[PDB]
């Protein structure tokens, strides 16, 4: 196995270049969410490519959860809680987070 | 005057960063701060950041 990399800090730019990647890939978009998943992703993030896992988090209450980090463009939609990973390159040029719940910054 | 060597692969995911295999060597073009330096490839001349730790030099091991 290849050894931890350094610690960088998320930027617009990266979070986007992430999120182009992972729809390209497919693989995430359309999963089902949870908790050990998301930390799967998360830790391979941290090790692989050195981005504090801080970063992919969504806004709280019932219906869609809205990404807080501006450029990650996934959000989490119900599908009948219960939410699925969705793409949606909108959220690279709106902070829908920011918007629904500007306590946050 | 200073040259370092890939110990490990590494594959990017950002665009600005440099993807490489072990045995690939690197010329330094920025030793900022950041531990991701900016370097090229002397296997493919491409330029773009790597992690610090994954290149050793060509002086030790």
């Amino acid at each position: 196995v290849r050894p931890q990399v350094p610690l960088r800090p998320m930027t617009y730019k990266a979070a986007l270049d992430i999120s182009h990647f992972l729809k390209e890939k497919g693989g995430l978009e359309g999963l089902i969410w949870s908790q050990r998943r998301q930390e799967i992703l998360d830790l391979w993030i941290y090790h692989t490519q050195g981005y504090f896992p801080d970063w992919q988090n969504y806004t709280p209450g019932p219906g869609i959860r809205y990404p807080l980090t501006f450029g990650w463009c996934f959000k989490l939609v119900p599908v009948e809680e219960v939410l699925v990973w969705r793409f949606d390159s909108k959220l690279a040029f709106h902070h829908m987070a920011r918007e629904l719940h500007p306590e946050y910054y | 005057v200073t040259l370092f060597v890939a110990l490990y692969d590494y594959e990017a995911i950002t665009e600005d960063d440099l993807s490489f295999h072990k045995g690939e060597k690197f010329q330094i073009l920025n030793s900022s701060e950041g531990d991701w330096w900016e370097a090229r490839s002397l296997t493919t001349g491409e330029t773009g950041y790597i992690p610090s730790n994954y290149v050793a030099p060509v002086d030790s091991i």
